[PDB]
């Protein structure tokens, strides 16, 4: 079914003539509108008061990413390359090599951040929940470079954000 | 809320009193504590410069009445 | 001690040029569910200071193909009239006590058209022409309308003195008599000011900031300032014109308490149109006041012509 | 002499604000800068080529009315003579000849800006 | 330019003010977004769909996601599809916010602006709930869609829901039968029925010049 | 010393204004200026903080470079650039901006307007989120804050 | 000499304060710049060349010319009147003594004066561009890079062959 | 009542600890709410509640003015908060 937005016309009594020369005349529709702007001068502002209070989030969401490990300290990653492959914007590097005690490890793994699309495929594709994209956004750099991590880094990250990363994970994990 | 606009207001508000506050007080100053002579006309204008020339010291304000006539 | 009382009009209304800024600032964003500033200080006071501050350390540039002469010439005109529109107004004594206080205003109006237009030309760019040009077909519409409202108003009144009108409206309101006036009034005192929803001269949306679009830094800054000045000075007139405080010559604090809460009121109302309106086609804008203003306002000048002899109630001359 | 004093100082006021604005900062100038905008391309012609103005007409005759109104300003002078009936009657003369040039031109299409 | 959308350039011949022509200059965000995907493979190729029309994401996805289910033969599971459906109209709410409001802001309104975007901001939450990604969400996929709600969205926007009609009547009440905005908007742009179905234009086009159509 | 205290609190007061009065230009390339529109809408109020956006590049200082800049757009980018006044800052928003993004590896795209512009600010993201622009402009204010101008000339 | 050098620009910069001040009128001066590209060029090729380990190079253009016609040409570039006037030295240091209070970069010294009077040495003795491998680029195929931004909006789309170019002393 | 909001104003003024505490979190928050005191981690950061403030409003920190070697009484970075409290401040659990 269908609805005509504007098919209506106006009734030409004395009464209706008169009072749209008076909306005319005197400005009624616009004093309307200021009425309303009025209104929302005496509401309440919806502004948060960023940085003392944040925006809600969800354990789904996606920011910087982490490399994360077993409770007891071994890295979970097994360089398996499926992140590397499922990866959109190729924004992961991954090498690997047999380590001293015959462990399938990685040796480099980089993430240039500058090509990262934020999808979130490499945690999808992840069969050890090695690679997680962690709760932190604020993480603006000065220079370019510093955008480009590499396993240390992002080692670093996941040492520092385990804690909220394994709460979301948990939260989140009947889900998928 | 609303009322974080009135100390902008305010300040305005008090910028604005000045100049007027500021005439009113200058106008009696230079005019012996009275309000400055309204000269829209000669007649007027020409009624100031009597004023001058009967004070004796070149200031129309300075009024004098019959303590001077007699 | 007329040199101080220069100084005592001048700086002041330069510092509420300022506030007004803040003051616009917040009340938009209030109307707009914001808050405004309120980090620079305590409720975001010192906001206009940083941005005097950081216009006039900015660099300003001369464009390549501008005409030097008349770049420069035009804000310096701008202000320059911004502060000179203040001398006549009482409040409630005049700096200068005019016996034709509303002739100067209207030709010092008239004359502070030509910044806009001379900034536009010596810019030498299309969108700086686009805003002048606007700016000329504005004064055209405007000038017309406003020249005759501001004759009968006066007419009511007995002569062009502004401390007159303080004495004629004594013991009720020019707006009473005279509220379609007013509305008229009103509408063109926007158009005069280039407010919303006639800010045509520089228009953001069509034009890439309008007819100050090359002006940088201080330059720029003073433009904004004389439109502030000329906002607050054209409210001060109305309010002066048709909502008459009671004066008391013992005690004129009164009158000036009452004339610039007035005044804030009419300027907050600016403010208010801004955030409620959209903006017009300057060709509407033509047509407004041509085909809607002028032949109410010729019929309202007749009435009031007449309506003092009809009555025997003609003015005193002074 | 007041009035020129007042206007002497309102101008160095502002023309000492032009030379601060440009003396104090720092001023790195070249031909990039200062080159005239377009939104990001160069200019195709000149901004001194003739500009069509379409409201020519609504120009002349503001000319015109404007000094109608130069005539009709004295009139505040005008109702304290004790010719009461001809100065009203030359008044509304005045206005409503004003009336019948509007009336002229809003029918032949004077308002209507060229196409 | 603000009235540009950021990468229009808009070579215009003017006599005046009156527009003589218009010749729009596109390709300033051409990316070479079909290249790509065909250097990708279906599921990489997605995202792209989530940034072509980055104010409807996931109704590309959707458009995307029935292709590629045709050419496979599959077919989405019933609560799958009506989480397509309930997504897309959230998305449609969104894009029409966004449409509405910059066209009033190009023409001089900005109170409407802010006030249906604090509402697009409470949409962009749902979209961050059930993704994880504000905007390109990356949710709606060939086969379904890659997880399911949470235990609380649908409470949440219900009330949503619940309160956006008073938004739309407010504004409303600064548009609708502003004389203003009928005077920008009213008999500007009229387009023929026959010459937007010549033209090839499709939705509201077509439906203000009179044409009954609706996929 | 008094000239050296003279001076460190001269460009205190002189970087100051600059942190607090901060003038985007409006300048948005592909779907990273929704986000801004974001920052600018009530939930993140910028003009809280003092940040106004100017469509006039003479009256800009800062530039969000937020979109995808392609070969055919470089050229405008950076005369816009050129056209904005001394002293300006650059701010390069979401993977687009940064380097390559999602178009890294394509035959139309500029990876990273580094290539075109010197930029202070690299926001991460695609997009960043609101908060997250937010963050980079209050990261932008605090690397003005240690500006150190009439300190350098008064030792130079 | 280039965009953002002292040369030209300092010689075309003398326009603000009325006439052209020369020391002897400029005809005891013979000069001959050379172009910062070529200077950078060979600058790169010196780390490039193997046999220039310990050596000494004169870097200089192609043409002499004396300092009156340089600054007419200068002029004649940037289309501004050229207006020339004999200052006698000890004048022109007072001037530059003056000018060198400046706190800020000074517009110009006495060094500077001493340096625009003194004439360019010949050094044929040392290597040069030519042995660099850079072919000197000609002041009259790149002045115009440099004096376009000081012409007048009536001369700015001037060509680069409008003007003729200078008398050389070779 | 025009009394009520201020007498609840003084009480913000009395609740934060005198005239000073007032005027230093008014200088360096911009708010001068006061709420209930979930919680403070070792860095100095405090954390308030008030449910009764619309989503979004209703948790908020206080960062320190000495954190690791560097002087956070004015600079405050949103990312001086560590994970527990970031997770917490952010909505994603309901338990601090
Ligand atoms: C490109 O695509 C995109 C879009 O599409 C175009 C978009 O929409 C958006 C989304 C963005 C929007 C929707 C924004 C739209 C919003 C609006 C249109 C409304 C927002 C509000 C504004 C734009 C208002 C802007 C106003 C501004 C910037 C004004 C600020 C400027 C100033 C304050 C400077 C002028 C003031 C001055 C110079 C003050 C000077 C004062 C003085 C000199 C007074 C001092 C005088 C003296 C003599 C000093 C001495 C005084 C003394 C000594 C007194 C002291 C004595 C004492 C006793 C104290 C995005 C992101 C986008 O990407
Ligand atoms: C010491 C100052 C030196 C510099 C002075 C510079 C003056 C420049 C303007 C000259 C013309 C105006 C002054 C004329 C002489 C005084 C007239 C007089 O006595 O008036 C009394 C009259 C008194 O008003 P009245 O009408 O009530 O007079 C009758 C009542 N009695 C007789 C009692 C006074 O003043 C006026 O009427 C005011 C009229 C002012 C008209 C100004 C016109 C020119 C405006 C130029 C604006 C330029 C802006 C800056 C541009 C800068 C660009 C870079
Ligand atoms: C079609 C409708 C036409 C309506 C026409 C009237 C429109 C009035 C618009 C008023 C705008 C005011 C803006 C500034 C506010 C300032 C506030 C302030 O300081 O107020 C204190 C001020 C007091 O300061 P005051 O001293 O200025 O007020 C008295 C001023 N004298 C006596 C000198 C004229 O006003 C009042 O308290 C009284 C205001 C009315 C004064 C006039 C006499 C009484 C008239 C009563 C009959 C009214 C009939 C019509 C009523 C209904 C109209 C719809
Ligand atoms: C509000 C309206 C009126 C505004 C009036 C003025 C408001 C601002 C007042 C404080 C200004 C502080 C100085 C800022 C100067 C600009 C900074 C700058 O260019 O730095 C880069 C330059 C850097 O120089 P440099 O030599 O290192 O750089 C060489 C060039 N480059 C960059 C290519 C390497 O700073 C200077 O040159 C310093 C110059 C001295 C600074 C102090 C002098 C001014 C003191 C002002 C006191 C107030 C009274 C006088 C001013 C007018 C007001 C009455
Ligand atoms: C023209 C106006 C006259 C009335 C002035 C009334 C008072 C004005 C008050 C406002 C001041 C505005 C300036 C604020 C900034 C302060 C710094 C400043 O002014 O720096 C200026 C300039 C600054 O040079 P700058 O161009 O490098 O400055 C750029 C700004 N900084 C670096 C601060 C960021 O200072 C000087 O020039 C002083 C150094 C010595 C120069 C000696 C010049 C000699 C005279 C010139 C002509 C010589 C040839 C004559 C030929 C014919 C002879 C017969
Ligand atoms: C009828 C009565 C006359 C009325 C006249 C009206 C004039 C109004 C003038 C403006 C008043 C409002 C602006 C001042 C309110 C804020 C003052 C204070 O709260 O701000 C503090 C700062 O104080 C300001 O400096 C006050 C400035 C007041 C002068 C500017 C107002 C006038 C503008 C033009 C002045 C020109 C002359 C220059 C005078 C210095 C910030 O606190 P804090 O966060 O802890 O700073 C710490 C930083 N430290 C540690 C490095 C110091
Ligand atoms: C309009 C006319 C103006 C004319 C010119 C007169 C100028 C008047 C002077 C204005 C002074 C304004 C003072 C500004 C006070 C700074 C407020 C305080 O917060 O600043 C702190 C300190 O700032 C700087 O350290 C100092 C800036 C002010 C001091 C300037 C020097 C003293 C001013 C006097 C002029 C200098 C003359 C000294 C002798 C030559 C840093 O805080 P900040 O990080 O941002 O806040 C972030 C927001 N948070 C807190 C919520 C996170
Ligand atoms: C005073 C006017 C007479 C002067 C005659 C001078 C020579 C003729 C040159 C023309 C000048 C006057 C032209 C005015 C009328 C021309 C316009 C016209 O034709 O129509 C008038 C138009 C009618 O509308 P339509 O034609 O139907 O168009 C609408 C279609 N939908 O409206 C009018 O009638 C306005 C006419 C003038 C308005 C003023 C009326 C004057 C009445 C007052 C009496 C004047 C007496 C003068 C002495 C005054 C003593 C107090
Ligand atoms: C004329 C009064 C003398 C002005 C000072 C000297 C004039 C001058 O050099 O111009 C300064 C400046 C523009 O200089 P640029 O052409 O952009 O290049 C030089 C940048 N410093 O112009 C001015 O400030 C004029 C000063 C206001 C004039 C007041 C007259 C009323
Ligand atoms: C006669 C009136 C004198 C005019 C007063 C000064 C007018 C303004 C002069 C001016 O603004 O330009 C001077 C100009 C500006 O340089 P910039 O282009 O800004 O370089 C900085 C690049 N970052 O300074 C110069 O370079 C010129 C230096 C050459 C000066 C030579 C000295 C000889 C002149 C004095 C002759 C008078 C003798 C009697
Ligand atoms: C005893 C006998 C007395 C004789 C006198 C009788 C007069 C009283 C009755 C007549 C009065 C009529 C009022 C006069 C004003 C009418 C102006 C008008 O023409 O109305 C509008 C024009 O006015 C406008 O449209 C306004 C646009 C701008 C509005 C933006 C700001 C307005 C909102 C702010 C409210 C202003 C309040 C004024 C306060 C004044 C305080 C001093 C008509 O134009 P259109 O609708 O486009 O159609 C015409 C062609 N078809
Ligand atoms: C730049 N973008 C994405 C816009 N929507 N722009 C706009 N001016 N409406
Ligand atoms: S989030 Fe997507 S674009 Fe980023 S590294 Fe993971 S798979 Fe690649
Ligand atoms: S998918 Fe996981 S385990 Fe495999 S290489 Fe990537 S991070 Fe390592
Ligand atoms: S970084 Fe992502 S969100 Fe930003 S412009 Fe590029 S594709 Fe769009």
């Amino acid at each position: 079914t269908y609805k005509f937005v504007n098919m209506r016309e106006p009734s030409m009594d004395m009464k209706s003539v008169t009072d749209r020369a008076a909306q005319t005349l005197l400005w009624t529709e616009l004093v309307r509108g200021l009425g309303m702007t009025l209104s929302y001068l005496f509401r309440e502002p919806a502004t948060i008061n960023y940085p003392f209070e944040k925006g809600p989030l969800s354990p789904r969401f996606r920011g910087e990413h982490a490399l994360r490990r077993y409770p007891s300290g071994e890295e979970r990653c097994i360089a398996c390359k499926l992140c590397e492959a499922v990866c959109p914007a190729q924004a992961i590097t991954i090498e690997a090599e047999p380590r001293a005690d015959g462990s399938r490890r990685t040796t480099r793994y980089d993430i240039d951040m500058t090509k990262c699309i934020y999808c979130g495929f490499c945690q999808e594709a992840c069969p050890v929940d090695a690679i997680v994209e962690g709760p932190n956004f604020e993480f603006s750099t000065e220079t370019h470079e510093e955008l480009l991590y590499n396993k240390e880094k992002l080692l670093n990250n996941g040492d520092k954000w385990e804690a909220e990363i394994a709460a979301n994970i948990q939260a989140d994990y009947l889900y998928r | 809320m609303w009322f974080e606009i009135l100390p902008g207001i305010a300040v305005m508000a008090a910028c604005l009193f000045i100049p007027g506050m500021a005439t009113a007080h200058i106008h009696k100053f230079t005019n012996g504590g009275k309000e400055k002579r309204v000269a829209h006309f000669s007649y007027q204008w020409n009624l100031m410069e009597r004023d001058r020339c009967i004070s004796g010291v070149n200031r129309y304000h300075v009024t004098k009445g019959l303590e001077n006539i007699d | 001690m007329f040199m101080i009382n220069i100084l005592s009009l001048i700086i002041p209304i330069l510092l509420a040029v300022a506030f007004l800024t803040l003051v616009e600032r917040k009340v938009l964003g209030y109307m707009q569910l914001r808050k405004g500033p309120n980090v620079v200080g305590p409720y975001g006071l010192l906001q206009p200071i940083a941005d005097a501050l950081k216009l006039f350390t900015k660099e300003p540039l001369r464009p390549a193909t501008s005409s030097i002469s008349m770049f420069i010439i035009a804000p310096i005109l701008a202000l320059s009239l911004a502060l000179t529109m203040w001398v006549p107004l009482p409040m409630p004594y005049p700096l200068i006590n005019m016996n034709l206080g509303v002739l100067f205003m209207l030709a010092m109006s008239s004359l502070a058209v030509y910044s806009i237009l001379w900034s536009g030309w010596a810019s030498n760019s299309k969108y700086a022409l686009i805003g002048a040009l606007r700016a000329v077909a504005q004064t055209i519409s405007y000038e017309v309308t406003l020249a005759i409202i501001l004759l009968s108003v006066l007419l009511m009144n007995g002569s062009y003195t502004l401390s007159t009108l303080i004495t004629t409206q004594e013991h009720i309101w020019m707006i009473f008599t005279s509220w379609p006036l007013a509305m008229m009034w009103f509408i063109s005192t926007l158009a005069e000011t280039n407010r919303a929803p006639f800010d045509l001269t520089e228009g953001e949306s069509e034009l890439v900031s309008g007819f100050n679009v090359e002006y940088a830094a201080g330059p720029f800054a003073m433009f904004f300032m004389a439109e502030y000045a000329n906002i607050i000075m054209m409210n001060a007139f109305t309010a002066i014109l048709f909502l008459g405080a009671s004066h008391d010559p013992h005690t004129p604090e009164l009158y000036t308490i009452n004339f610039v809460l007035k005044t804030l009121a009419l300027t907050i109302t600016f403010l208010w149109i801004r955030a409620s309106y959209p903006r017009f086609r300057y060709d509407q804008l033509m047509h407004l006041l041509w085909k809607s203003f002028l032949p109410l306002t010729l019929a309202l000048c007749m009435w009031h012509i007449s309506l003092p002899i009809m009555t025997a109630s003609i003015p005193p001359q002074s | 002499m007041n009035i020129m004093l007042t206007l002497l100082t309102n101008v160095t006021l502002a023309s000492l604000l032009v030379l601060i604005a440009f003396w104090l900062p720092q001023l790195n100038a070249y031909s990039e800068k200062t080159s005239p905008y377009e939104c990001g391309f160069d200019p195709m012609g000149s901004a001194r080529l003739p500009f069509s103005m379409k409201f020519f007409l609504v120009a002349i005759t503001f000319l015109l009315f404007d000094l109608e109104i130069a005539l009709l300003l004295p009139l505040p002078w005008a109702s304290q003579t004790n010719n009461l009936k001809t100065m009203l009657t030359m008044a509304l003369f005045l206005l409503i000849l004003l009336a019948a040039s509007l009336a002229y031109e809003w029918t032949q299409k004077g308002l209507e800006w060229a196409e | 330019h603000p009235a540009a959308h950021g990468v229009l350039r808009l070579v215009m011949e003017l006599s005046g003010e009156m527009v003589r022509k218009c010749d729009p200059h596109i390709g300033l965000l051409h990316r070479g977004t079909e290249k790509l995907i065909e250097y990708k493979t279906y599921l990489q190729a997605l995202p792209y769909f989530d940034r072509l029309d980055y104010v409807s994401m996931m109704c590309n996805e959707q458009a995307y996601s029935l292709a590629v289910e045709k050419l496979l033969n599959i077919q989405p599971p019933p609560r799958a599809q009506w989480i397509r459906v309930l997504f897309g109209e959230i998305t449609r709410l969104l894009n029409h916010i966004m449409a509405v409001t910059t066209h009033a802001l190009d023409i001089g309104a900005m109170t409407p602006f802010f006030w249906m975007f604090e509402e697009r901001e409470k949409m962009f939450e749902f979209y961050e709930r059930v993704s994880g990604a504000r905007m390109h969400a990356a949710y709606i996929r060939p086969g379904g869609v890659h997880q399911d709600l949470p235990l609380g969205l649908l409470d949440d926007i219900y009330e949503f829901s619940k309160n956006f009609s008073f938004r739309i009547d407010e504004l409303e009440e600064m548009l609708t039968n502003n004389r203003i905005w009928r005077n920008r908007t009213v008999d500007i742009g009229v387009v023929t029925a026959e010459d937007a179905l010549n033209y090839g234009f499709s939705g509201v086009m077509l439906r203000g010049s009179g044409i009954q159509w609706d996929l | 010393s008094r000239g050296e205290y003279v001076v460190a609190k001269l460009d205190d007061l002189v970087n100051w204004a600059r942190r607090s009065s901060l003038w985007p230009m409006t300048f948005g390339l592909a779907c990273c200026a929704v986000e801004m529109m974001h920052m600018a809408a009530p939930r993140y109020d910028m003009d809280r903080f003092g940040v106004v956006f100017r469509a006039s590049p003479r009256q800009s200082d800062v530039m969000i470079v937020a979109g995808t800049l392609t070969n055919k757009m470089a050229p405008a980018l950076r005369k816009v650039y050129d056209q904005m006044p001394e002293p300006r800052y650059v701010v390069s928003m979401g993977s687009c901006a940064n380097g390559g993004g999602y178009y890294h590896y394509s035959y139309s795209v500029v990876r990273g307007c580094d290539r075109i512009v010197p930029v202070d600010i690299y926001v991460p993201g695609c997009p960043p989120t609101a908060e997250a622009l937010l963050y980079g402009i209050l990261q932008l204010q605090r690397k003005i804050k240690r500006e150190k101008r009439l300190r350098i000339w008064y030792r130079r | 000499f280039g965009r953002e050098d002292r040369f030209l620009n300092y010689f075309a910069s003398m326009r603000w304060f009325g006439g052209v001040p020369l020391i002897s009128l400029g005809k005891e001066t013979v000069k001959q710049p050379v172009y910062i590209v070529d200077v950078s060029k060979g600058i790169i090729n010196a780390i490039k060349d193997p046999d220039a380990k310990g050596k000494t190079f004169a870097f200089v253009g192609p043409n002499r010319y004396l300092l009156f016609d340089l600054v007419q040409y200068i002029f004649a570039v940037a289309y501004r009147p050229f207006l020339p006037y004999p200052l006698p030295h000890f004048a022109y240091r007072w001037v530059g003594r003056l000018f060198e209070v400046s706190p800020f970069e000074p517009w110009t010294t006495r060094d500077k004066v001493e340096r625009v009077h003194m004439s360019d040495m010949t050094l044929p003795h040392l290597p040069g561009l030519e042995d660099l491998g850079i072919q000197a680029t000609p002041l009259e195929l790149k002045a115009i890079e440099v004096l376009r931004r000081h012409r007048t909006y009536r001369w700015l789309t001037s060509e680069m062959e409008d003007v003729k170019p200078a008398k050389t002393v070779n | 009542e025009l009394v009520q909001v201020l007498r609840r104003g003084l009480q913000q003024v009395s609740g934060h600890g005198g005239l000073r505490g007032y005027l230093r979190v008014l200088f360096r928050a911009n708010d001068v709410r006061v709420g209930t005191l979930v919680g403070e981690d070792k860095y100095g950061n405090k954390y308030y509640e008030d449910n009764k403030q619309f989503f979004g409003r209703h948790r908020w920190v206080i960062y320190t003015t000495e954190m690791n070697g560097r002087d956070t009484f004015w600079d405050v970075d949103g990312s001086m908060v560590p994970p527990e409290w970031h997770r917490w401040l952010h909505c994603m659990t309901d338990d601090p």
